[PDB]
């Protein structure tokens, strides 16, 4: 015997005349209100994921339509609320206003913006909870997104379209990798979008400023739901921001989008859910968690040409658009073999693994080989890429595995003095300093120079200031090439003669 | 026409309230006017008072409390047979390729009793695949399960579409792919290999992937295992492939709790076994006609004594076991030979040779498993003479089990290789009495036949 | 038991009836609600899984004397929440809300015999004293008092009784 | 006027009943005659019908049910600004010293939302501390947190108050110290310790401890942080030092329990990474002032992957490790310079030359740890020609890192050093780069500026 | 253990009074050999407890005898 939240005065309401229903369908009164979570009696127009506004200028999102009451989330400051407060429906499903009008904008999860610089110049609005394309309206990804880094772009590379996880522990370069792949995608007509989730102000401060100084933040929108707020905005945020995504992709245009921590967005979900009395699962995350990823990131796809035509009425034929995400996942101690990232693992398409140990080493990016992959694979590459960086990530798998496992000495010496010397000068020719993104014609001339042989002889170290000479020897004097090569991304014998002819220059003349 | 109205919305399921006259059976199929759309509910409960659960086949936003629902008075039935052959089909049967509609002459209700006892049948008739370690360690015969268990990234997918391209194509029988909560990607790139090889015309696919709701892919498997049960009737013999038969049992569990179930073991619905061994049971060869399949098995947290994992072992014939471990050092196929089995790993079926070749490779493997420990603490120089002999040789075996892969021919540049029954007995029967004993092990990394390793040999 | 689930309709009723000055009527009301309520055949039909509704109208038809206000609308009301079974306790509650506003109190008095009209009128002047409250005395022949009175006034209670005195000797002892 | 009463009581919950129209909001204030005391309740939740659920902050014990309760229209207010300094109070914003009363001119609220996103201050700035191994090995950025991870011993005390002093002194600050869920005792005997340093009238304090009930345990933090925020307001450089966050943790735990909520993943409650980062949001920088933070941390079982620790070191800056070993050695501070970290040791945040002084002296250490288990077996004469000047610099190295406060006096009779960054770069350099090799290594100990170090190896 | 504990052996005059006569000196028996599958070999849960608990003895099969080639393991 408990009570159900029928109560004094609406029984008394109820008693006056029982058909109450010949009163407005449009607005209810709050009942209770407990830890962001709130009840709501009447609304007989209420549907589910509606937008209900509450006095003052907020809204929650009705998650229950029970037999007698709402159950809805506050997306804001719910402390000021009390009993009996008047509530209208409005009778639209969650929408964000999205628009390219929307970039270089800081704006909170509802698209109000943050910044100082008045209102938006939105274009109109989008509902935030979508399915995204059929598997007929897909198609293949096999166009490069070029980052700053050559690790990445050797080993793992990413196209228009992919899904890239980039999961490691704490303080790894997980953010910075992200942003200094925003920061290399301007000029180069991709737009791309940041959000910021259960993140510390100060640290989203930094990087807006730091996106600002490098130009980038013209190109790009950042979403923003700082530590502080309340758990809905929270969790809601990563698919306002796939929302604002999902309007450059629809209209043939290319977008990337950062989810700067899915394993924030799972924590605010699992306090949203057990608020409300859900039976959890595993590690106390509800069963749902799976779906709040997937739905999350199968948006982002790459769309052939007629659903572009079909979607913008005709007015934009014969152009493919896409979406590509790179969610963040942190990882405590190390281990991958956890609910949260193995899900995460199991949706998206690559895997970006940045090690601990690696990154105290020294050896930064800190990509772990053999435990990262692209699921995508060469297809992604411009074929000069695919073709000098072959299978070097499964060298270095057994590269890792073996000087582990052949830790005494260095027997059986039949060419693991070459080997394990081409090893370490590979490992130490991809580390690379932050906000320095290197074009794909400087990639591909060291990783040329690298690969086949010809300098695994040469452990001299000192690599950084050849490499820095390399560059800039080319830059100044020996190659209208590197103009060439940045667009065309060719792979020819004529072309490899011309390269190995610099090549050859350099390596006689300047002794590092 | 309309007759009931909705009453409440909980996420996925929805409650109806019925006359107590006309109120709907425990399968039955409603129809909503969602806004503009038209969504389908499949009822899961009788509750008292005319009342009654049902989980929405669609999206479940914009519903209102209160809507006219339509009772059609007979459960979700889906096309079938010659007509659904190359086309891509929705969970309620609708096609979702651009092309027309199906020109079917037969619906079939994706809810039905498994075969009776006495209709069975059995077949020892070994199949062969191309993949060194499944056919040696875990081979399976033709009208047997094969179930393929992993975590995530460790080649449940890359080995199915082997697998696919090894048997299925040279294979006169027609196919069934049902997708079950995988990615929309792999969907569209198997359709578009499948479409550029035109054997599609042999390929009924059925795809409930992980964007849709949790109607969608809890009954997709169901809807394209009937598929599979009508080209079994019609006395053919047919391949069916389910992408990951796991979430199926996972929308399950997302449902279960709304339904007002409680929770069991580890969150999971209580009727987890039942769930499972009812879809399972129905997917099997009878005196009329035969279905082999292929199956795989996510395992949640790589953890293989999950409930899920745990329940679904029982059910297969043949269970290769992946691992995150062996993948890591790059060995694909990442099959854990240790683990892996198969009914038909029995002298009598597979034939003496096979057979000791199969226990001499465990034996070794497993005692080099017993070694890694102390390996680990006082270091290799401390074994026997005789230890350090049956750890080159179980390393040399680990090696020898990774095999290229047609279908991996993106991945890594290698060509692909195929290898028969024979010369893979041939070379771990070679192998494990030391004829080979002065080949390095990297003579052995992604090789075909043992006459590849002793080539490889001289190239270092 | 159900007195938590009672509380609030007795509460509404109660609160309803001062805004249309018929609080004795909705007494009388309930009171026949309450008796409805026991009958064996009604139990059973009130056990049933019947639509909230049609349970409602079921129950409506076999009182007529009804307001309204008051049957048409608390009975439904009721059967929404399927409460119909707490309507004994709805009456209880009402009363007593009634008494609390009225100013009254029910002092129950328990003796081994008659008291002289002279004793009960002093009784009622003084407990009318002890508390703020018109009293209505309502007396019983208890024999295994013996002697003296018991002075109940909700949880308060004043002994008197030969016997309670001669069992506290007991314990003192 | 009264206007609610008291409906429950179950435990430190109480429950009181308003009319329907006047419900309180929901961290409002109530407060009841418990007997002749006064007894304040915060609510925490609106439950239907005007009830409204509370915690009570203070003894429970002799509560009737249909008490009268008078709704304050208003939070907890706590007094604020100069009023406070050299005082002790509890929660609620009382004396609880026995100096008399405060006579703040103001009272804060003690919840507030954290700093605007354009509020914040657009720059980043190094906090000198004046402490060679803080401002070396650990710097701390104006505005951030710290950890303090050391035990019991090692002194952790008098480097809060050579904190204390320093803020004070040398810039022009003040300090509040909020010691939440600790000892009675070591409150007692730290008060007593800051009065015979003449600290205390520089640092204002507030005390929840073990022997409170878990809402007075959950608050004083709060209170501690609206304190600080006053003197921020007034465009200064504020420390906090909160003396067990863990505990903070423990006690939204508790209460969370009280209050029926279900149990998160490992207990705690569902809302652990709200109600931290609702506290740690508070403590930053603006453009009128800044509160830094030193917050004592302490790790269950000494798991580092808690949830508790996990969700804390989310927002630290910096992490401080204080060792008993280095203390044996008669180094203090000690502070454990191989393990203490900052995430400002980034050489575009720092500088390029502190950065890799920072560098070279850790590396120039932890050669020695090993240097000396070597020694520590084979005897000192084992050690090659260039080993021998390793160590000889380490020894050196490890004593210019103590330092003599002004606050230590009492043990070690120094007057006491406050040293600039560029001028302890400038030693670390110097001795780091083989200069200043031709003095001894007691020449270093306990010594400010290098200048200072070998003008007493002058005098030495 | 209502189960279990039905399989019995049981003496010549229980067979003689239930079968009333028509069967003399002879006893009768049933003997049970109830199986349990463990989870990675802990014995600690619940259902092996008390079955454990229930019967007159226990074979333990163990998979690492079994890959090692000792079958029965
Ligand atoms: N390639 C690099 N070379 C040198 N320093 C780097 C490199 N990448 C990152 N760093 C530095 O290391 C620190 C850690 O990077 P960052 O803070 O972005 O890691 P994170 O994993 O994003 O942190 P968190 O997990 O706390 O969000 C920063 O000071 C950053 O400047
Ligand atoms: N034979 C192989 N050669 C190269 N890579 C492989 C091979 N088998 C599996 N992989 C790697 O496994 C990764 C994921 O494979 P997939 O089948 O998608 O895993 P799952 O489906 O089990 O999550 C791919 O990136 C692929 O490169
Ligand atoms: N800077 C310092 N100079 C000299 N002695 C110190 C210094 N810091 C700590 N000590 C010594 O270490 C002791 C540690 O005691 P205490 O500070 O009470 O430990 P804790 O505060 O951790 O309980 C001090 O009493 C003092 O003798
Ligand atoms: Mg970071
Ligand atoms: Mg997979």
């Amino acid at each position: 015997q408990l009570n159900s939240t029928e109560i004094s005065e609406l029984i008394k309401q109820r008693i006056a005349q029982f058909n109450v229903v010949s009163e407005a369908h449009n607005e209810g009164t709050i009942v209770s209100v407990s830890d962001g979570v709130i009840r709501i009696h009447g609304l007989a127009d209420a549907m589910q994921g509606e937008m209900i506004s509450l006095p003052g200028n907020r809204y929650a999102i009705a998650l229950n339509l029970e037999r007698d009451s709402v159950g809805a989330v506050v997306m804001g400051p719910y402390a000021d609320l009390a009993e009996g407060m008047k509530v209208k429906a409005t009778g639209r499903i969650l929408e964000v206003p999205v628009g390219r009008g929307l970039l270089g904008r800081v704006v909170n999860t509802l698209g109000a913006p943050i910044d100082g610089k008045g209102p938006l110049d939105h274009d109109g609005f989008s509902a935030v909870e979508a399915i995204a394309p059929g598997v007929i309206e897909r198609q293949s990804v096999d166009q490069p997104v070029q980052t700053g880094y050559k690790a990445v772009d050797s080993m793992i590379p990413i196209g228009r379209g992919q899904r890239e996880l980039i999961i490691g522990d704490r303080q790894t370069g997980k953010t910075a990798l992200a942003i200094d792949a925003i920061i290399n995608q301007r000029d180069s007509g991709i737009k791309a979008i940041y959000v910021a989730i259960g993140q510390k102000a100060s640290t989203i401060s930094n990087v807006v400023r730091k996106l600002e100084e490098h130009g980038a933040l013209a190109n790009t929108i950042v979403v923003v739901a700082t530590a502080s707020e309340s758990a809905a905005l929270q969790y809601l945020a990563p698919y306002a921001g796939a929302a604002m995504g999902e309007y450059f992709r629809d209209r043939g245009e290319d977008a990337l989008i950062i989810y700067d921590d899915l394993s924030k967005q799972a924590v605010a979900y699992r306090q949203i859910s057990l608020l409300l009395r859900r039976p959890p699962g595993r590690e106390a995350f509800p069963g749902d968690v799976f779906y709040l990823h997937s739905r999350l990131l199968e948006r982002a796809a790459r769309v052939n040409a007629e659903y572009v035509e079909a979607f913008t009425k005709g007015e934009v034929k014969g152009k493919t658009g896409s979406l590509t995400a790179l969610p963040i996942i942190e990882t405590q101690a190390g281990d991958v073999s956890a609910f949260v990232p193995t899900n995460v693992i199991s949706i998206t398409d690559g895997q970006i693994f940045l090690e601990t140990n690696l990154f105290n080493a020294g050896i930064r990016p800190a990509v772990n080989p053999g435990i990262s992959v692209s699921r995508v694979g060469g297809a992604a590459q411009t074929k000069i890429m695919k073709k000098l960086s072959g299978g070097i990530r499964t060298a270095l798998a057994q590269y890792r595995e073996l000087a582990a496992f052949s830790q005494f000495a260095s027997d059986l010496d039949d060419a693991t003095r070459k080997q394990l010397d081409h090893g370490q000068k590979v490992t130490e020719l991809l580390k690379q300093k932050q906000y320095a993104p290197m074009s794909v014609a400087q990639q591909s001339l060291v990783l040329f120079a690298a690969e086949r042989g010809y300098l695994a002889d040469v452990e001299l170290s000192k690599i950084g200031s050849f490499e820095a000479a390399l560059l800039a020897y080319v830059d100044r004097d020996h190659a209208p090439l590197m103009q060439e090569i940045n667009q065309t991304g060719g792979y020819n014998d004529e072309i490899e003669g011309k390269l190995k002819g610099i090549l050859d220059s350099f390596k006689a003349t300047q002794s590092w | 026409m309309a007759t009931g109205k909705i009453v409440q919305v909980i996420g996925a399921v929805v409650d109806v309230e019925f006359p107590q006259d006309a109120v709907p059976r425990v399968y039955d199929a409603l129809e909503v006017q969602n806004g503009n759309e038209r969504l389908v509910l499949e009822v899961q409960q009788q509750l008292g008072g005319g009342i009654v659960r049902t989980i929405a086949m669609g999206s479940s936003d914009g519903l209102r409390r209160g809507l006219d629902v339509k009772d059609l008075e007979h459960p979700i039935e889906v096309p079938v047979g010659k007509a659904t052959l190359g086309r891509i089909m929705n969970v309620l049967g609708e096609p979702v390729d651009m092309k027309g509609e199906i020109g079917e002459e037969e619906r079939w209700a994706i809810h039905r009793a498994a075969p009776s006892y006495e209709e069975l049948s059995n077949s020892q008739e070994l199949l062969e695949t191309g993949i060194k370690v499944i056919d040696l360690m875990a081979p399976f015969a033709k009208g047997g399960k094969v179930g393929l268990f992993g975590g995530a990234g460790v080649g449940k997918t890359v080995n199915m579409m082997e697998l696919i391209r090894n048997i299925a194509i040279e294979h006169s029988g027609y196919s069934v792919f049902a997708g079950v909560g995988e990615r929309t990607r792999e969907g569209n790139d198997f359709y578009h290999e499948m479409t550029d090889s035109n054997v599609i015309d042999k390929v009924s696919l059925v795809y409930g992937q992980m964007n849709e709701p949790p109607g969608n892919r809890l009954r997709v498997a169901l809807t394209g295992l009937t598929m599979a049960e009508k080209f079994r009737d019609e006395g053919r013999d047919v391949l069916l492939f389910v992408d990951n038969i796991y979430r199926y049992t996972l929308a399950g569990t997302e449902v279960s709790a709304l339904l007002g179930r409680m929770p069991s073991a580890v969150g999971y619905q209580p009727t987890l076994a039942e769930e499972m061994g009812v879809l399972q049971e129905r997917i099997t060869s009878t005196k009329t006609g035969s279905i082999t399949s292929v199956q795989a098995v996510y395992v949640p947290a790589d953890d293989l004594t999950d409930p899920s994992p745990a329940t679904t072992f029982a059910h297969l014939d043949a269970t290769v076991v992946l691992s995150r471990q062996i993948a890591s050092l790059g060995i694909y196929p990442a099959v854990d030979p240790l683990d892996s089995t198969s009914r038909q790993l029995d002298p009598l079926v597979v034939g003496q040779e096979h057979y000791d070749t199969a226990r001499g490779v465990q034996s070794i493997l497993q005692r080099y498993q017993e070694l890694k420990d102390i390996i680990a603490i006082l270091g290799m120089d401390e074994l026997s003479e005789e230890d350090k002999l049956v750890v080159a040789r179980a390393r040399k075996i680990q090696r020898f089990l990774s095999q290229p892969f047609f279908v991996a021919e993106v991945f890594t540049g290698s060509p692909g290789k195929y290898v028969s029954l024979k010369d893979t007995i041939r070379g771990f029967k070679g192998i494990m009495e030391g004829e080979y004993d002065h080949l390095p092990e990297q003579a052995f990394y992604m090789v075909g036949s043992i006459e590849e390793a002793v080539e490889k040999a001289k190239k270092l | 038991e159900f007195i938590t689930v009672a509380r609030p309709y007795a509460k509404a009723a109660f609160d309803f009836a001062v805004e249309h000055q018929s609080v004795e009527r909705w007494q009388d009301m309930l009171a026949f609600a309450a008796e409805v309520t026991k009958n064996e055949q009604m139990a059973e039909l009130l056990s049933g899984a019947l639509a909230p509704e049609t349970l409602a109208e079921s129950f409506i038809a076999v009182a007529g004397e009804q307001l309204d206000e008051n049957g048409q609308n608390l009975i439904r009301v009721m059967a929404e929440n399927g409460r119909l079974n707490a309507l004994p306790d709805v009456l209880e509650q009402f009363i007593h809300l009634r008494a609390v506003s009225e100013a009254t109190a029910e002092v129950d008095v328990i003796s081994a015999a008659a008291l002289s009209e002279q004793q009960l009128a002093k009784i009622s002047a003084a407990m009318e004293k002890r508390l703020s409250r018109k009293v209505k005395l309502n007396a019983k022949i208890d024999k295994s008092v013996m002697a003296g009175v018991i002075i109940r006034a909700g949880d308060m209670v004043i002994d008197g009784s030969v016997r309670g005195r001669l069992e506290r000797l007991a314990d003192v002892l």
